[PDB]
């Protein structure tokens, strides 16, 4: 056992990735081009809202039947989203797939909403919610989002504070039935075989064709929203309108990275081949983290850098990381340094699929903007059959474009935009 | 059959409920059940009920009733709670059926 | 297609082969690109003593700051650039440095673990910037109510004895522990025949082992070179310890009874139970309808903010028990609602919650096989603690083999009218009396 | 004040310079009608640049006079009127703060009509700053003024305040018929060229409610 990965793409649109590996377990999952992207002014929050009614109850199967059903094989439910993809799955032993299903096939294709249910469920969005923003990390990513555009991305993955509670049973619907539609849904299954994956594809999912609302373009304001909150840390982000998925200048991006630094590798150890990390050590004196910030988003980007630093040297910090992208941008990056990265890159990509998860998500998220499976070998011959120009140029791109900037701390001494 | 169909609109108006310009379903005695399907009620037969119960307390300290032209005639009243309540009962029976498996 | 019984039985063997010196090396092939290699060492806290507690962990820091081979800088460097992940922990009875990268690069990565364990740097001038780093880890530790609860719970659980000490150490033994002390406890314990190679991912066992013989020298010459010490055992005490702070926003509370240790199987059972009783947080959106009837009365009178059960386990000991997070004024009845269940696992479980159970702890054993890393901890640890790897084969066998019958029988030898170890932090005035819990300990 | 007043002598801490930054906060929050509010560096007080904004003030509209009536003389309302059809309010914004100031308008409007409401207010700022002021509009303006600040003053509040702002800012009582005489001394061009000021300066703004169809400062 091990080969292949089939991928047919039913009639309407509706497309099916699988992948047999034989493991004890299986992990089938319908991922969808939908999110806080497609939200208006007039219903923001009903996606995040959607996001934590996968429980309630549908026309299949009642509240009560997907849990304690789900929860009698040892399975599990989740839904992980970004502002423009939703992704439930399910996970259990390959023997009870067929029942997981039910539920998984239930949720995405027969909601109810039923209005108690709805009004019930609601003040969860203020947990919900609370516990995420206990990560610095979280509230500036949004404000960055904000400040770098002006719709579709701009908008929060968060419900705000003022609609919650004000969510729909209508506008959970409406959000459901203009973007849950085959064209715009993938049936991926790891685990499984892939004539099993398509009899449930066609005899069971019905919301049928279409391609429904369509996001709005993703402008590019350029702002700077400041968050005077008094943490003893601040978290700024900095960065730039950067490559699209599947974009050609994305793989550059992704190396200057890499180049810059993106994550340590070695436990309390110090980043040398970190050019940003190393060029902020070599300003700030006290602890403080530096990275390569890129988003690769349908129709857009953002790259930069985030650094998080205590408040008296934030100054210095985020000048530092700056320099650091300016000194990359004249040719301070040499060809083995590109060479470096390219490896980094590959592995780091590689670790990133030795997970259940991990596999499945990479398997589908392709299966869904695109409709094909980029051979491994492929995206390695993508990624380093990029030129020190490429980078040194994806670099220049940010030190000349509009930048936006998103802080939060005792900004007492960060910079403005203007001052950088 | 349309045998006690008639039965039925004796026994309506013997009751005499609709004499205080209460529904059927007004006045269901609130066990868990009924409690339970009260709260899923839309506001506006939410409050339609209350005012019509509350009504009907006025009357009865009173010892009134309604003026005839008001009584609720029987194929005009409302079973507006019976198909919550009987949603709430088989979500009910459902869980204690799962609970003994 | 294939069944749950097959895809267990096609599953690599997990090879393994002793070397002369006495180190272990064990492996489980896969056709995968990506690997993860590194050492697992039957050392920790636990054998320290009073003077050096702390030092395994001071050890834990320098590991990476180079070898004699290669100072700081060049070590660091040499691992980024082949973009290798380096990483390791330390516990009360085991440690581990192991690395994630390329199969093609299985040998260096060798090299580099054996300079790490083997060659230490130990430069005197990082010692003392390490110092002032751990002591900042600890000052950050000491706000992780749930860490200082389990420490606490260790500390009265196993009062007197090695197992009492946390793995960091204490203030006094960081601010002095010497270059000698480091050496020492390395060359005291980083021995081959209390440590094993494990590795998981696209490797050839024979490459392996081949460049292991080569870069794990150091052969013995004396019997007790190459004995393995059978450690003091700890002894167990039914007591509490209750750190009040009403300051704090929410209390900690753990409770647990003595387990039986690695070794035996009744942890199968155990685990089982765990898994009737299980887990909580505010963000299961399963809401009231949970199977765990903890979680149900957790979500029905707003109980806690999360709770969890588990079977810390141990050579020749371990802990079973419970841990919870609640307001100041819901303490009370979390506990009730706890023991409570507690009880129930000796008095009245049901097939219909084993078998429940059983399937959730399935899925658990698979879920810890989920990518290179998580293999090679497994067989790391089953190595240094079974003498040898369970298949998950295996363990289904035992798993299926647990009934209603059988939970009840195990829980009433572990729990029913014992004397447990409680750890209470926070604003837990409403949470009270020993004796009042230890009556929570028998009559279901 | 003197045998008893005794934390004394000194100016103490010295606030900082008042640095211009020129951001846009902008506040979703739902709000059947969105505020917005778009300035630019204004004039300080005690400047002699003041009494040009106060006038370019009246003459764009500040207040209502009459209740519930419209505003004629106010050319920022009228060209509002004339864009919209819901209701709405648009008036001259101006503060005058020590080493600084701020200048520009303030509008109040249902959601969907505050890009039309904005944008208008602006055109009838540009409007004004290319010489479209009458020499009687600032003579209206004046007159405006110098009745505003007269009524002012009937208040014993009113009347303490004007007092005291000078005795702590100056030191002296700038007499009723020089502050007149102050404001008529005003051109028609000064008013043009404060206008001006605005439209080329570097602009800030801030706004909340349901923004979703209010414009951004770079779309102004």
């Amino acid at each position: 056992g091990a080969e292949d990965l089939e991928i047919t793409k039913l009639p309407n649109g509706l497309i099916i990735a699988s992948l047999e590996n034989f493991s004890p377990a299986s992990r089938i999952g319908v991922f969808i081009k939908a999110g806080s992207r497609y939200e208006t002014t007039a219903n923001l929050g009903t996606a995040h809202l959607l996001r934590l009614a996968s429980p309630l109850t549908t026309k299949g199967a009642s509240s009560f039947r997907i849990t304690r059903g789900i929860e009698a094989v040892g399975g599990s439910l989740s839904v992980y989203s970004t502002r423009e993809k939703m992704t439930y799955c399910v996970e259990c032993l390959r023997d009870h797939v067929d029942t997981v299903m039910e539920y998984l096939l239930n949720v995405t294709t027969a909601p109810e909403f039923r209005p108690w249910e709805v009004t019930d469920l609601q003040p969860q969005l203020k947990v919900d919610k609370a516990v995420a923003f206990q990560s610095p990390q979280v509230g500036v990513l949004e404000n960055l989002h904000a400040a770098a555009y002006k719709t579709a991305l701009a908008n929060p993955l968060y419900c705000p504070d003022y609609r919650i509670g004000k969510i729909t049973s209508e506008q959970l619907h409406h959000f459901v039935q203009n973007n849950f539609t085959s064209a715009r849904m993938a049936l991926v299954g790891i685990g499984v075989k892939h004539s099993d994956l398509k009899q449930v594809a066609e005899q069971f999912l019905n919301i049928r064709s279409g391609a429904g609302t369509s996001s709005a373009k993703a402008t590019y304001w350029g702002g700077e929203i400041r968050e005077q909150n008094g943490h003893s840390l601040v978290h700024a982000a900095v960065v730039t309108e950067g490559a699209a998925v599947g974009s050609a200048e994305a793989n550059a991006f992704s190396v200057l990275q890499h180049v810059l630094g993106a994550g340590p590798l070695i436990k309390r150890g110090s980043s040398v081949t970190s050019k940003l990390y190393q060029g902020v050590a070599k300003a700030t004196t006290q602890p403080f983290d530096a990275s390569a910030f890129n988003v690769n988003y349908s129709d857009s980007g953002l790259f930069g850098f985030y650094t998080i630093s205590q408040a008296a040297h934030a100054g210095e910090v985020i000048r530092a990381a700056m320099n650091q992208l300016k000194a990359a941008a004249q040719g301070g990056v040499t060809e083995e340094d590109v060479t470096k990265a390219k490896n980094q890159l590959k592995a780091t990509y590689l670790m990133s699929v030795e997970t259940a998860q991990g596999l499945l998500n990479e398997i589908g998220s392709e299966a869904l903007l695109s409709g094909t499976h980029t051979a491994p070998s492929v995206v390695a011959q993508k990624i380093d059959s990029v030129t020190s120009a490429d980078v040194v140029n994806a670099a220049k791109k940010f030190v000349s474009g509009k930048k936006s900037m998103a802080a939060s701390g005792d900004l007492g001494s960060t910079p403005f935009l203007d001052e950088l | 059959g349309r045998l006690m169909d008639r039965i039925r609109k004796w026994y309506y108006n013997a009751a005499g409920f609709n004499k205080y310009g209460l529904m059927r379903d007004d006045t269901l005695y609130e066990d868990d059940d009924v409690k339970e399907a009260l709260k899923r009620l839309p506001e506006d037969l939410y409050n339609e009920r209350m005012f019509r119960i509350k009504r009907a307390l006025d009357l009865s300290l009173k010892h009134r009733i309604l003026p005839k032209e008001q009584w609720v005639k029987y194929e005009e009243d409302k079973p507006y709670l019976e198909p919550y309540l009987k949603e709430v009962i088989r979500e009910r029976l459902e869980r204690e059926a799962w609970n003994k498996k | 297609a294939a069944t749950y019984a097959q895809t267990l039985q096609n599953i690599p063997e997990t090879n393994v082969t002793t070397l002369d010196n006495g180190l272990r090396v064990a492996s489980e092939e896969s056709s995968q690109p990506t690997c993860t290699v590194g050492v697992w060492i039957g050392a920790g806290s636990r054998y320290e003593n009073e003077k050096n507690n702390g030092a395994g962990y001071f050890v834990e820091h320098l590991a990476f700051k180079g070898t004699k081979k290669r100072p700081c800088a060049a070590f660091e460097k040499e691992v980024e650039s082949m973009g290798a992940h380096f990483n390791g922990y330390t516990s009360r009875e085991q440690t581990a440095f192991y690395i994630k990268a390329l199969s093609k690069d299985m040998p260096k990565v060798v090299e580099l673990l054996a300079d790490v364990v083997q060659n230490c740097a130990l430069e005197e001038s990082q010692i003392e910037k390490e110092r002032g780093v751990i002591l900042q880890e600890l000052k950050e530790m000491d706000n992780d109510m749930t860490n200082v609860t389990f420490d606490y719970l260790h500390a009265t659980a196993f009062q007197g004895t090695a197992l009492a000490r946390t793995v960091e150490g204490t203030t006094e033994n960081i601010k002095h522990l010497t270059r000698a002390d480091l050496a020492s406890y390395i060359d005291t314990h980083f021995k081959a025949p209390r440590m094993v190679l494990a590795a998981a991912g696209g490797i050839s066992h024979k490459e392996l082992v081949d460049a292991a013989r080569q870069h794990f020298s150091g052969v013995s010459f004396t019997y007790k070179e190459d004995a393995v010490p059978i450690l003091p055992r700890c002894r167990f005490t039914g007591s509490e310890i209750r750190a009040r702070d009403d300051a704090l926003p929410v209390a900690h509370v753990a409770l647990a009874v003595e387990g039986p240790g690695w070794a035996d199987p009744d942890n199968v059972v155990l685990h089982v139970a765990n898994a009737i009783i299980g887990r909580y947080d505010r963000t299961f959106g399963g809401g009231k309808h949970l199977s765990s009837r903890l979680a149900a009365l957790a979500v029905e009178h707003k109980l806690c903010h999360s709770f969890q059960t588990f079977n810390t386990s141990y050579s020749d000991t371990g802990l079973f028990g419970f841990h919870f997070v609640a307001d100041p004024l819901s303490i009370d009845d979390m506990m009730f609602c706890a023991q409570g269940e507690w009880m129930r696992l000796c008095t009245s479980t049901t097939e219909s919650e084993v078998k429940r159970a059983k399937n959730h702890l399935r899925s658990a054993m698979v879920a810890q096989l989920d990518g290179t890393t998580p293999v090679c901890e497994t067989i790391g640890s089953h190595l240094l603690n079974y003498g040898r790897r369970i298949s998950l084969e295996e363990w289904d066998s035992r798993i299926s083999a647990v009934d209603a019958r059988m939970v009840r029988d195990v829980c009433s030898k572990y729990i029913y009218d014992k004397c447990p170890a409680l750890a209470a932090v926070g604003p837990i005035e409403q949470l009270l009396d020993y004796n009042r819990i230890r009556s929570g300990m028998y009559w279901i």
